[PDB]
This record gives structure tokens, sequence and C-alpha cells, in this order.
């Protein structure tokens, strides 16, 4: 016996349709799931999740950029917010997680108005008329004096809030090394330089940051090599060591025994020949960056000369930029306008590892240079790494002007946003009001996630916010370090502006798009 | 290896892994009803993997749903249903009692204090604990008023919390008012209770106590009144199944030389009807039997106006009767030779009316001549609460009946269970030594309780908690009143006040058969280093 | 043996589970909601609106969604009109209350917030109240037959459910004293009422065609008995050791027979109503007394006929009496076509009442009894209880725009509950807007300024084009219904918004 319902229009394999005020309450709850994840990740009194990688490897993060950088999600809406945080993190280093907050609760408040009984394409017109009304506001409501780049003056002061928030505790110590590793560059500034060395060993708090990368490898060379040297002149190039080698077609003939005799001579010749040539320059040290022939390797660890082995093409670069050479193809021929002084190329070794470095400069100074972080966990010295990137991005806001003016962070800002926003809709007439007093009770994340954190009745630190608008600076915010409601301009806690505002603009782009597809056609395997 | 005896299907765990197989067993089966407990507690549902649902915050009924797999886990879901037989409530609460007192137990063997040790900390610190109780139970003598109290108090952490002060007088009043027995020079209110009924729809505040006994029936035919009262009826429970009749087994029949076989047909029916009608003869105002009416003998019973119910529940026209003053006949004879009934057997009341209750409809009996007539006919959205919400009932009802057979009451709340926790490590430990580091953990294994009260509300609770301590070991120690002691836990509200102040009271008789009996249990699998499982019996499986 | 799901992880799967139900009853709303052709099993398949139905033939696997369904039927049978829109509420009613479980402190916080707002609301439920004459109930009786398909004779019905409402005729009606056959064909308008009971029952007496077709002054026996050849209750064996005791035991057969129907003569008999069939013995001793014969009657039946006639049922014809026949003014048993019938009706003073309909196929008749239902129940609902609401809506808008008074009016953490109950019955109207826009939200606003200061009726007309006012209208929903379908709503929210666990195992151990 039936029944059975037909099937109306068909296709090919299998297809999924969805119809769009459906899937808007569907998808803007898939959106919702990451939501409560994020939540708890941002800010400094937080949490870190855990994640293992498709291949077993296992990641400890605060970042929300990197827990979805690890994470393999499905829903075609939640890809949205998830390419917006890492649309973010490449362009800007901080404020990842501002991104997902506001985009999840964005899409969490737009529903009230969905349902109410708005349309989407009134809801965009709504949100988008207060991103533009969101970002002017802002670009006067700083009233943080954009302090002028010296020394670790105001670096110290900018980058603790960008370390503080994920790796908290630590802040102090931690920024500590980054400003560190940065006044080393004599100011256009390369972000991308400083580079970064964790080695097992001891607490993070004996972890340190010398002018000049350090090299996990032993000197070339063999018994032969150094090691050890006083302000040697080095000299640093591409072409392999070893004898000219064919880049084409090319091999050996002898004829008579004459040529034998003499061919096995005429290396030896070549070999000591090139050497002494480039020995004779007062090179101290032959960084190889491609190929070591043994056969001529004979001649440089006899007269006193290191070698440092064949790093990676890309990282010959930030040596030379550190030594003051120059790399120059082909052997011999050397260009003392192309030689490069090096202050010290010891051999010292940290958890018993055999180690080379470029330590301290007399001295030209390096215009590279790294941070050695000891640790106990390769999960934390990797995340450690992140809260300084993220503070190298800091300082690369900061280098390019005139993004080097500061904001109330701490919610502080992200607060006084929230009645700001409010009057802009109060006193706009049409529907869009209701669309605009949603994206200004939006801003309620960062507050309240704060309070949330640290065990704060949220019903109380919301309140006194409000009260609190102070105007001071404000001079209003929240620090789970205390009691009720505290004080942003004391603990000298800010948050750069730049990046909050292209945190409240990716994310007011990503909540649009969201709420702009209606029907979303997903294929199959 | 081994050879040890004997394997497959039968193994045996030793020392530790046992003594920690066994704590992790009983985590396990408190851990999960752990949140229940406590105002601040909610419910939660079971599903008969089948699709249908049952939503509880009892934590007896909830515990008998998860199936109890293992000894030391059944062993407390055994303790739970134990609870129930002293008292009724706060099975939820003695199962974590007991699980912390092993936890904590084992937690000390871990430190080789070894069992025997502990086994006599709990053994002494027990003892010692009533005595404290001689101290706080006893206030709880003279304190209609404070019973109302209880009977609330045993709403909160239940569904029943909202309309507490509502159904809080339904329970009182129905045993207080109208269930009282005497037996053997004994004076008890129904350990049995009263009946109590669900009305499927219809408003939450809205349940109908009732004057009387509410026996859910339907008329026999609907040729009988719905309704019969003004006043002194008729009553009669008779459990002689008055239907038919068929010959004695054992006593066949042949007939001969008739021509007879109809001179007996009717006669089989006319002895029926001589006893219907000798009955009908003395009031058969309404007629109850527990066997049923036949159509036959409704026709009867019918045409003279007489209310009658096919088959009652039997522990219904017992109740019924008793109240009634009527007596539940069981056979027509009564001496010899008599037929027989006498208009002393039938009962007095006042109205018999067949009421209605959404696509429903049950026969209610108002007013007796003995007047111990009470039943409680719930009414709410779902089955699904409808029931639960008789849980709390049941489970209501119980604390007051043990409240009024026994005077002494005790201040809950974590009242309690948070003086012992001061009083016996402050002044318990006299002997010292190790039995010390016994006797304190048994007294910090009662904290357990007090912490989850507050643990249950998202907040940070740990000082809420921490404030009860100082307040409580203020009673004596340290370093004419008026007493600063006695106070408790207002989940409700964060900061301690007075429980004596508010509604809140659980009966003594319950703070101690629950701290007992959680002694036990602990005891018991303590002594345990050693469980040899052997597997049960195998289909033959046979390759031949 | 399985997981489990606890904490506000699972708080949330409760709720949105619920709001799940509801969404498919939102175009089921009276005014044009369309009709859902449900496909079930065995080989079930209705089509209607009726909530307690499209819901009932339709299952559901989780929890709280079969907390849901079944308020469906547990409201349907308290007033049996408020079948869709309770769900609509009872789900509504979460959504717009769960950003205040999180945000706010508690579960439980929520419940007591819970309880001053159904106290509250019924009152304000009560403010607007009409009352009924007990005719006239022909003007609310209207709105049941309104929203199925029955608007097309809305007239028609009314009336003929009003009438078979008066027949019966206790202070409370019992419909299980309404009997409802459905013969297929003719036109709807074509569905008399009879005052009687019609029967299937073919040319009766099964033994000739001799049996009356119909008499006028019938006077009835209906009888539990058997009137066949009675055999021994208690297990007899016969002993033939005569040579000719086998014909006179023959002969005690047709003679108990005759002496059966014998004593059920004297009471003047011409009809009698026997539950069992007869013996064709005592089928012709009787026939020879001109009296008709119907047997197989069903028990319910002959409980029908034992009021419109008016006779007693009694057993054992012995012991008869002249109060177990009846008066009765007819029984003619004309033919439904191909198919016999026979029709019993009269009697003064009479309960009974069977409403034989007309239309369409099986399944169209279907659909109009169950709507039909809905009427003859709402009347109930309204002559139970002599009082009525504001309908359209505007009831909704009324407890929504006093609540919210009340919102502002409270000094307290737990001011967002009662807020969230209020915010959820303006949400009643909403679609009643949204089944007949474009569009219902810009209609809300205009609500909340008229009740304000437009007096407690006026709400949203299902016409429709927008804002009317209902006692204007003519649709006044019986104060019953919108009394429990609100609390049905509220109570089970309350229930599984104390739910924070759910286990996916039963022992039952
Ligand atoms: N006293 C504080 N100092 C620095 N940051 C604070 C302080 N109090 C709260 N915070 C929070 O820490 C930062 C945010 O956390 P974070 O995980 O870094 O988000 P994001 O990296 O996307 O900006 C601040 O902008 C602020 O919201
Ligand atoms: N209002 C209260 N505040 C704090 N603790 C209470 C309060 N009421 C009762 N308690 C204590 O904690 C309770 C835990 O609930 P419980 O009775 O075990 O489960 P249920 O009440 O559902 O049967 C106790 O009954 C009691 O001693
Ligand atoms: N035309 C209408 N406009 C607004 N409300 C109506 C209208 N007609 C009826 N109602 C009320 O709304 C109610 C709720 O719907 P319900 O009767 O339970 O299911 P349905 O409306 O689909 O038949 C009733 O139908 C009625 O009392
Ligand atoms: F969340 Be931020 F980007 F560290
Ligand atoms: F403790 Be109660 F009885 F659930
Ligand atoms: F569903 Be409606 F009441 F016909």
């Amino acid at each position: 016996l039936p029944q059975n319902p037909n099937a109306g229009l068909f296709k090919q394999g299998y297809n999924s349709y969805s119809n769009a005020d459906g899937q808007i309450i569907k998808s803007i709850a898939a959106i919702r799931e990451l939501h409560q994840m994020c939540l708890t990740s941002m800010g400094p009194c937080g949490r870190n999740k855990i994640i293992v990688n498709h291949l077993g490897k296992i990641i400890i993060t605060n970042d929300a950029a990197t827990m979805l950088r690890e994470l393999d999600i499905v829903h075609p809406a939640v890809k949205v917010l998830v390419m917006a945080t890492e649309q973010q993190k490449i362009d800007m280093g901080d404020g990842t997680n501002l991104v997902m907050i506001l985009a999840g609760e964005l899409l969490n408040v737009s529903e009230k108005l969905i349902s109410m009984g708005l349309s989407a394409v009134e809801i965009i017109q709504g949100y988008n008329m207060a991103r533009k009304f969101t970002l002017k506001e802002l670009d006067e409501m700083v009233v943080g004096e954009i302090t002028d780049k010296n020394d670790k003056n105001e670096l110290l002061k900018m980058i603790k809030p960008v370390i503080s928030s994920k790796k908290y505790g630590s802040e102090d110590i931690l920024s500590e090394l980054v400003s560190e590793a940065v006044s080393h560059v004599l100011p256009y500034f390369n972000v991308d330089s400083i580079r970064v060395v964790k080695i097992m060993g001891g607490s993070l708090s004996n972890s340190t940051v010398i002018k000049g990368m350090v090299f996990n490898r032993e000197p070339e060379g063999h018994v032969k090599s150094l090691s050890e040297d006083k302000k040697h002149k080095v000299a640093v190039f591409t072409c392999p060591l070893d004898i000219a080698n064919t880049e084409t077609k090319g091999t050996v003939l002898l004829h008579n025994a004459q040529e034998m005799l003499d061919f096995s001579k005429g290396e030896e010749k070549q070999i000591d020949a090139m050497m002494k040539e480039i020995a004779d320059m007062g090179v101290e040290c032959i960084v190889a960056g491609a190929g070591v022939g043994e056969l001529a390797l004979h001649y440089l660890n006899r007269y006193g000369i290191l070698v440092l082995k064949v790093p990676s093409k890309f990282e010959l670069r930030r040596l030379c930029r550190v030594c003051g050479a120059t790399p120059l193809p082909r052997l011999g021929a050397p260009t003392p306008e192309e030689l490069g002084l090096v202050e010290t190329v010891k051999t010292m070794e940290i958890g018993g590892d055999r180690v080379t470095v470029f330590k301290q400069e007399q001295g030209e100074i390096s215009r590279t240079s790294t941070i050695i972080l000891r640790g106990a966990t390769q999960n934390n010295l990797d995340d450690i790494e992140r809260a300084i990137d993220d503070g190298v991005a800091a300082v690369k806001g900061l280098m390019k002007p005139s993004g080097g003016k500061l904001l109330p962070g701490a919610g502080a800002t992200e607060i006084e946003l929230i009645s700001r926003i409010t009057k802009y809709g109060e006193r706009t007439p049409g529907l869009l009001q209701l669309a605009i007093k949603q994206f200004a009770v939006a801003f309620e994340v960062v507050p309240r996630t704060l309070a949330e954190t640290a065990g704060l009745d949220v019903n109380e630190v919301l309140p006194n916010l409000y009260a609190a608008h102070n105007v001071t600076e404000p001079g209003a915010v929240k620090t789970d370090h205390l009691y009720k409601g505290v004080d942003i301009d004391g603990e000298s806690d800010e948050g750069v502006k730049d990046i909050r505002e292209e945190n409240i603009y990716d994310m007011l782009a990503t909540k649009k798009f969201a709420i702009n597809v209606a029907t979303e056609a997903a294929t199959t395997v | 290896s081994r050879s040890d005896t004997l394997f497959l299907g039968g193994e045996k765990i030793s020392g530790d892994d046992i003594r920690n197989q066994n704590v992790l067993a009983t985590m396990a089966v408190a851990n999960v009803v752990k949140s229940s407990l406590g105002p601040v507690g909610l419910d939660k549902m079971l599903v008969d993997d089948i699709g249908d649902f049952t939503v509880t915050n009892d934590g007896a009924t909830i515990l008998s749903l998860l199936d109890v797999q293992h000894p030391a886990g059944k062993i407390l879901v055994e303790l739970a249903q134990q609870q129930d037989r002293e008292i009724g409530d706060g099975t939820t609460s003695v199962v974590i009692i007991a699980s912390e007192l092993l936890k904590r137990a084992n937690e000390l063997v871990k430190n080789k204090i070894h069992p025997t040790t502990i086994i006599t900390g709990f053994r002494v610190a027990l003892r010692e604990a009533i005595r404290f109780i001689n101290e706080v139970l006893s206030t709880s003598v003279d304190t209609k008023e404070t019973l109302i109290n209880i009977a609330k108090t045993s709403m909160s952490s239940k569904i029943i919390g909202a309309d507490s002060d509502f159904f809080s007088n339904m329970v009182v009043d129905a045993l207080l008012a109208v269930k009282t027995q005497n037996s053997k020079g004994e004076i008890k209110y129904p350990v049995k209770a009263v009946n109590v009924l669900k009305a499927h729809g219809k408003s939450a505040t809205e349940s109908l106590l009732v004057p009387g006994y509410a026996l859910n029936c339907t008329v026999a035919s609907q040729a009988m009144p719905k309704r019969i009262a003004g006043g002194n009826v008729k009553i009669a429970c008779l459990d002689l199944n008055l239907q038919k009749a068929r010959m004695a087994m054992g006593v066949q029949i042949n007939i001969d030389d008739p021509e007879q076989l109809e001179q007996i047909r009717k006669r089989e029916a006319g002895i029926v009807l001589e006893r219907v009608k000798k009955i009908i003869d003395a009031g058969a105002q309404v007629v109850l039997t527990t066997k049923g009416i036949d159509d036959l003998c409704l026709k009867e019973f019918v045409e003279a106006k007489i209310m009658g119910v096919r088959r009652c529940k039997k522990e219904d026209l017992r109740r019924i009767a008793r109240a009634t003053g009527a007596t539940l006949v069981s056979s027509m004879s009564n001496l010899e030779g008599e037929e027989t009934f006498e208009s002393s057997y039938l009962g007095l009341c006042d109205e018999v009316v067949q009421a209605k209750f959404s696509d429903d409809e049950c026969i209610l009996i108002k007013g007796t001549s003995k007047h111990s007539s009470s039943s409680i006919i719930l009414r709410g959205a779902n089955d699904y609460s409808l029931d639960e919400m008789e849980r709390s009932l049941h489970d209501s009802l119980s604390v007051v009946k043990r409240t009024l057979e026994s005077g002494n009451v005790v201040p809950g709340g974590g009242c309690v269970e948070a003086a012992l926790n001061i009083y016996l490590d402050n002044f318990a430990t006299t002997v010292g030594s190790r039995e010390q580091l016994a006797i304190a953990e048994f007294a910090a294994a009662l904290l357990i309780i007090p912490k989850t009260l507050a643990v249950n509300a998202a907040k940070d609770s740990s000082e809420l908690v921490a404030k009860l301590r100082s307040y409580h070991a203020a009673s004596q120690m340290a370093k004419k009143r008026r007493s600063y002691r006695n106070y408790g836990l207002d989940l409700i509200r964060g900061k301690i006040v007075d429980e004596i102040h508010a509604g809140v009271l659980e009966p003594t008789i319950s703070k101690v058969k629950s701290l007992k009996s959680a002694l036990e249990a602990c005891v018991a699998i303590l002594r345990i280093d050693t469980m040899i499982t052997v597997d049960p019996e195998p289909p033959k499986e046979d390759p031949h | 043996g399985t997981d489990a799901s606890q904490g506000k992880g699972q708080i949330i799967s409760n709720i949105n589970a619920c709001v799940a139900v509801q969404e498919a009853l939102k175009p089921t709303l009276g005014p044009l909601g369309s009709d859902i052709l449900i496909v079930t099993s065995n080989q079930k398949t209705t089509i209607s609106n009726d909530g307690a139905t499209i819901l009932k033939l339709l299952d559901v696997v989780h929890p709280a969604a079969k907390t849901l369904v079944d308020i469906s039927r547990a409201q349907d049978a308290e007033v049996g009109d408020g079948t869709t829109s309770v769900t609509i509420l009872a789900g509504e009613l979460m959504k717009e209350a769960k950003p205040f479980l999180e945000e706010g402190i508690s579960s439980h916080l929520i419940m007591k917030g819970y309880r001053k707002a159904v106290s509250l609301a019924v009152e304000k439920i009560n403010e607007l109240a009409v009352d009924i004459t007990s005719e006239l109930l022909e003007r609310c009786a209207r709105t049941a037959m309104s929203s199925k398909l029955i608007h097309n004779n809305a007239d028609f019905f009314v009336k003929m459910c009003v009438d078979a409402v008066l027949s019966l005729d206790r202070n409370d009606l019992d419909d299980k004293l309404i009997g409802i056959k459905k013969i297929p064909g003719g036109a709807m308008e074509e569905s008399l009422f009879i005052n009687g009971v019609a029967f299937k029952k073919t040319f009766s007496y099964a033994g000739f065609e001799q049996q009356p077709k119909k008499f006028n002054n019938p006077k009835i026996l209906s009888l539990n008995v058997e009137l066949e050849l009675k055999a021994e209750k208690d297990n007899a064996e016969v002993r033939v050791e005569h040579v000719e005791d086998y014909q006179a035991i023959v002969d005690a057969e047709w003679q108990l027979i005759f002496e059966k129907l014998r004593q059920v003569e004297e009471t003047g008999a011409n009809i009698v109503l026997s539950k069992l069939p007869i013996g064709d013995l005592a089928t012709q001793f009787f026939a020879d007394r001109n009296i008709f014969c119907a047997g197989r009657v069903s028990a319910d039946d002959m409980n029908r006929v034992i009021q419109a006639v008016g006779g007693s049922i009694q057993s054992t014809t012995s012991d008869i009496k002249p109060e177990h026949l009846g008066t009765c003014a007819l029984f003619e048993e004309m033919q439904i076509g191909s198919e016999r019938y026979n029709l019993f009706q009269g009697c003064p003073q009479a309960k009974t009442c069977t409403l034989l309909l007309r239309g369409g196929a099986e399944q169209v008749i279907a659909e109009v009894e169950r709507s039909l239902h809905d009427a003859i129940m709402i009347v109930k609902r309204a002559l139970q209880n002599k009082l009525i609401v504001a309908g359209g809506g505007a009831t909704e808008m009324e407890v929504s725009k006093c609540l919210r008074d009340y919102s502002k009016t409270i000094a307290g953490k737990q001011q967002m509950i009662i807020n969230a109950f209020a915010k959820a019955l303006e949400v009643i109207p909403r679609q009643l807007c949204e089944n007949a826009g474009f569009d219902a939200i810009e209609i809300l606003n205009k609500l909340r300024l008229a009740h304000s200061k437009g007096e407690k009726w006026y709400g949203v007309v299902f016409e429709t084009e927008n804002i009317g006012d209902n006692f204007a209208k003519f649709v006044w929903e019986p104060a019953l219904v919108k009394i429990n379908a609100l609390n049905s709503a509220t109570e089970a929210t309350n229930l599984i918004l104390s739910v924070d666990e759910t286990i996916t195992n039963k022992g039952s151990e």
C-alpha cells in the first residue's frame, strides 16, 4: 500500500536548497555556535582551547583567528565570518576577535529585527549607515594623544595591551622583549625582519633578545672551524663553495698519463687558489648559503676561517641584513664594498644544543634581530610567538603615520559607542531606526564579554559602565582584577585606534554578506 | 602470570585499581545528580531510547532511570531508594554525602592511611555528629505554622517551587485535616498517603483539593444518575463481584430425564439477582464493587437510580469505606444462615457527584461520617509535567508525615551540615594522631552539600560558602550569647540569613537516617580491595 | 551506554526545538491559513488546519518538541478551539524569553517572574469580557465555522451546531450523546439534523422483509439481551438415557425462544432494538405481532436511542416494566441509494442529536465535521461559561500593552522576564497580518497606540487590509479559550525552562 509524495522539480545527483528566511534562522545559529566558543577566548582573563590537527598535531591558542585557522568548518555561512577573522589577521595583526565577536553579535541582534518584520535589504542599509557613522565617530572619539615613536617609551605602552590580551600575567616581561628586538632597527621599516627563535629549557622568564639572528646549526669544516672569533669581518655568498660545477652538461675527460697524473693536482691547485684569494681579503668568516665543497674545504679551516652551513634561500637575506655584507653569485672576485663586519660569531649552546649566533654589535648594529625564547612546553612557546607577532604587527601600524593614534580600549570605547551609536538612530526617521538601535546594542559584546570572563555579575558591570559615561576620557572600563568597574585611564590600558576601526569594518562587512544571501545551493562530496 | 582462576569472563581487580574503580563508580552516579539539589538546582529529562521522555528533579527516580551499571553505583541507587522509606525527601542529597565519604576516605588510603583506621574515623565522627544534632533539632519541637514551612521547603529545588506557598497548604491540609488513622493504640498519618490524580490541561494553580476521595471510575451504565447529593447518602463498597454466576467448579451438571435444563438456567441468574436485591434493599444510593457488575445485573441497579461502578480499585473502596463508616463487604453470607445485608454496612457521605476534567470524568465522594478524606487533583499543561508535579507532591507529603510523626525538626538549608563541619574538626579532634585525619575528612565531606547548593548558581559562590563557615564556627570558639549562630544559606539571594527566621526547615529524622546510611554504604566499600566477577551462562554455541 | 548533553549547550537545543514545531503552524491562522495535506501511516491521509489533528498525525523525535505537540491536544480537549494558537504562542513565548537566560542570572528567577505574568495577564484577559445571552450564540458559533472549509456556508453550520447543542440539554452537554453520521454526496446544504438516531441498519427483520418500513407512534424496546436459545452459563452437559428425550430437548429449545419474546410482546411492543442479533425462531414468533426488530445496534448507539425514544434498556424480559417502552414518532428505512439506512426520530424533550452531513468525498466530509466539532464545542465553551473576549488578536495585544506597562513599573533584576512574556503575546496577531500581508509589521505599532488611549477592543481584521475593531467586526473568542490558551502556553514553557540536562537512556530498572 501507498503513499509517497513525488519530487517537485528534479536535478542532478543531490543538491541542497535553502529558503532564505529559514536559512537565516538556521545559519544565524551555525554562526552562533562558533560565537560562544570565541567569546571565552577574547580578552586577558579568558581561556584557551586546544585543537588537534587533521594530521594529529596539537595546538593551543587564545587568538580566535587561529582557532579557526586550525578548524575545518562546513557551514558556508560560518565560512564567511571565518574568512573575515582570517582576512584580517593578515592585513592587521590584532583585533581578530572583535571581528567574530561583532560579526556574530550583529547577526544575533539582527535576528530580532528580522523577526519583528524588517527585510534583509532594510536591515543591510540600516547597519551600513551605522558603519559609516561608527567609523567616523571613532576617528574623533580618540582623545588618546597620538604619541610620537621613539625608544621604548611609547612602544612598551602600546605593545603591552596587544600582548596582555591573551598571554595575561606575563604582559610586562613579554612585551619587553618585543620592544627590545624592535629598537635594533634604525628607523619605512620592515616588520618581517624581526624573526623569532624559541628553544626548550628553563622558564619563559629566562628568555633573551640578541642583536642578530640565531642559527640552530653548527659551523661546517668539522674540527677545522674556529667557532670563536672577535669582531671578525664576514663575507656571504650563494654560489657553491666547491669547484665550479657545470650548470649544463659537463664531465672530465683525460687522454694520456700526463693528463691523469696532473688532473688530480689541477683540482687541488684551483681549490687552494680560490680559497686563499678570498682569505687574503681579510675575510674572517664565510657564510655559505648554497653548496659546500669538501675538496676545497681543505683550505678554509687551516688559516683560521669560520664557515656557516647553507641556510635557506630566504634566511640568507635576513642574515645578511645583520652582517652588513652582501650576497654574490660565482666564487671569488670578492668586493670590499660588498663585505660586512660582524661583532661576534661564537658557538654557544642552550638546552644542550650546538648553536651559532650573531649576538651583540660593537658596532655596526644589525638591521634585523631575533628573540630567544626559553620555555618548557612546545605548545606555549608557540602561542607566545603569536602574542609576539601580534605585537610585531602593532609596531608595524605605529610605524606608518598617522596610525600612531591611541584609543580607550579595555571596553571603554566599545562601551561609549553604545550610546553614541544610539543617538544616530535615535534621531534618524524611518524604519532604519530599529536597524540602528540594534547595531548599537550589538557592541554589548566587548563590555559583557569582559565581565563574564572574571565571574563578575554581568548584571552589575553593564549598569555601572552606563552610569560611567563619565566622558572624562573615558575614563571608564572594567578590570577583572578589582572591584565594581575599573578605570582605563589608570591602568595605562588603551587599544590602538586603527585596529579597532579595521575590526569594526570587517565585521560590519562580513555580517552584511551573511545577511545579504537568501538561498544557499550547497553541493555534495 | 596467574595461573589463578578463572577466565574468561571471570576476572578480579586488586587493591588500588578497585578502591579507585569503586570511587569512580560512585562519583559517577553521584556527579550526575549533583546539580539537582538546592533551590538553584534544575530538573532533567530521561529518554526511553524510543523517543519517550520523562522530566524530573527527583534524585531517587532519576537514578532508577539511569540503570545503575556496576556494584558500587547500584549500591548508591539502593541507598537512594532507602531514603524514601526513612523519609521521602533528600534522596538527591544522601547519595552525595556517601559518595563524598568514599571520595575522601580513599584519598586517605591513597595516602597509605589504611581503611581500618578510616572506617573507625567515621564510626566515631558519626556518633558525635548526632550528638551535635541533639543541640540543633531539639529547639525545633515547638516552633500548623511551621508545618507549612516544612511542606514548602519540600517544594523548592522542584517544579512546584514557583507555586510553593499555594501548594504548601494543599499538602498540609489533606493530611492534617482529613488523614489520620489508628492501629494498636498508635496515631499516625498515611505513610501510604491519600489518593492524588492528574488533570490533563487546565491551569497550574487551579489544582482542586477535595473534601473527599476521588475514585477514578466511570458510571457502569449510562442510564444511571451522574450524581446523588444532598446529605446522608447510602454508600456500599461491595467486593462481592455481583455480576453473574457460574456453577461451582468440579460440580458438573448432567441432566435427565428432563427437560429441566431451563428450569435452572434462569435459576443460575436468579440467585445472583436475589443477592443483588437483598443489598439494594438496605440503601443502594451508590454501589461500589471491585470485581464488577454485569449488564444483566445493572438494569436492576439502574432502574432504582442507584449509581453503580463496575470494577473499582480495591485499595480505594477500603479507604472510602473507612471514612464513610461503611464496611467493605467480602462475601454475602454473614454467619448462618444469612443472605445477607444490614443497613449497618452502608456508609455516610454528603455528595457522590461524577465530575468532569477535560475529556475525562471521575466520581467524587464529598463529606463523610468520619471527616478523613482528601484527594488532590492536579492540573497542568502536559503529562510530562503533571506527573512530575506529583513527584514533588509524593516527596513533600512525606516530609510532613515524618515531621508530624516526630516532634523534632532541624534548620536545613546547609545550616546543620555547616555546624557539624566546624564542630567536629574544631572539637572532635581530641584523639588526634592518625584517627584525626579521618574524622577531619568525615567533616569536610559534609561541606560537599553546602558547596553544591552554591555552585548550582553560575556566579562565583566560593565566598558565599566561606561566610557560612566563620558564622557557624561562631557558636563556640575561638581565641549568655546572644548566640550568633544557627544561620544558613539563602541561595535565592547571596549572603547568609537565619533559616529559622525563614520558612525553611527539614525534619530531624531526614538529617539522621540519611547521615547514618550514607556511612554504612561508604564503609562497606572501604572494606573492599578485590572484586571477583565471574561470567554468566553463555549460549550453548556448541560446534557439535 | 549513551552520552548526554547538559548545560546551556543543551538548554538551547531545548528552546530552538520548541520554536521548531510552531514554525509548522504559522500558515494555519484563521485568516488565510492554508490547509495542509498530511500523508500518514498506515495509509491515513488527512487535510486541514485543526492543530490538534495536523500535529496529531505528525510524529516528533525531540523531547521538547514532544511536549509542545502535546499541548495541542492538551488544549483541544479543555476548550477545543485554541488548537493552532496555543502552539504558536507557547513557542514564540520562549524565543523572546531566551536571551534573558544567559544574560539573565538563572532559569529560576524567570520562573517566579512568569507567575506575576500569567496572573496579571489572565486579569487583563478578563477585562475584555462579554456576556452571552444563552439565536445570538449563532453570532459566536459563526467564528469557529469561519477558519476551516465551513466559511462558504458559515450560516448553515452555525445553526446545525447550536441546534445539536440545544438538544442536550443538561447543564453539562456531553457530545457523547450527539452522533454524527456523514453521508457522501448531495449538497453541503443537504446536511439535515435529525432529532433522533440514524442507522446504517438495513431492512430490519433479517428473516423476511415483512417488518414495517416505518411505523407511526412506535413503542420501542431496546434490549442488551441476546434473544436466542440461551445456553447454560454453568458448563452443563446432556445425557440422553431415554429413547425420545432427544425430540423433547429439541423442543425445549424452540420453547424458551417463544417464551422469550412472549413476555416481551406483553409490553405491547411494535419495534425492538436488540444490541445482539436474534434467532430465526424468535424472529418469527414475534413477527406475527406486527412488531419491527433491529439487531446488531451498537452499544453506544442504543444509548442515543435510550434518550430519544425514552425507554430504558432492560435485561431479562421476565422482569420487564411499562417504564421500559418509549414514545417516538416514526421509523422509516429510506435508502441512501444502493445502501439502506433506518432512521428514527421524534419524541418530546429528547437529548440525542444525530447531525448527518453531506457534500463531497468521505475525506471532504471528514474535514467538515472536523471543523464542525470546533463549532459544536466552541458554543458549549461559551454556554457553560457565559462570557466572551475581544478576539481578532485584540485581546492578545491588550495583555501585551498592559504587561508592557507593568514592565517599567518593576524594580528588580527579574524585570527582563515579565517583559518577555509581553513581547511574545504581541506575536499572536502578528501572523494574522503576516498571513494577509504585506505587511504585518507596520500595523503592529498601530494597535499599540490604540490600546493605550484607543480603548481595550480594536484588533486586526482577517479580511484583510489591516487594523480594524473586533466588536464592530464581529469576532469574539470565548474568554474560556483565550484564558487557557495563554495558560497552556506559559506553563509548559516554564516546565521546559526548568530543564538543564537530557539523558539518552532508560532502565527502567
Ligand atoms: N586592563 C586591560 N588592558 C588591556 N586589555 C584589556 C584590559 N581590560 C580588558 N582588556 C581587553 O583585552 C583586549 C582584547 O582582547 P583580545 O583577545 O586581544 O581581542 P583582539 O586581539 O581581537 O583585539 C582589549 O582591547 C580589551 O577588550
Ligand atoms: N531555600 C533553601 N535554601 C538553601 N537550602 C535549602 C533550601 N531549601 C532546602 N534546602 C536544603 O537543600 C535541599 C536540596 O533539595 P532536595 O530536598 O534534596 O531535593 P528535592 O527538594 O527536589 O526533593 C534540602 O531539602 C535542604 O535541606
Ligand atoms: N478572521 C480572524 N481574525 C483574527 N482572529 C481570528 C479570526 N478568526 C478567528 N480568529 C481567532 O483566532 C483563533 C486562533 O486560531 P484557532 O481557531 O485555534 O485555529 P484556526 O484560527 O486556524 O481555526 C480562532 O480561530 C479565533 O478565535
Ligand atoms: F584577539 Be586578538 F587578535 F588577539
Ligand atoms: F530530595 Be527530593 F526528594 F528529591
Ligand atoms: F483551526 Be481552526 F480553529 F479551525
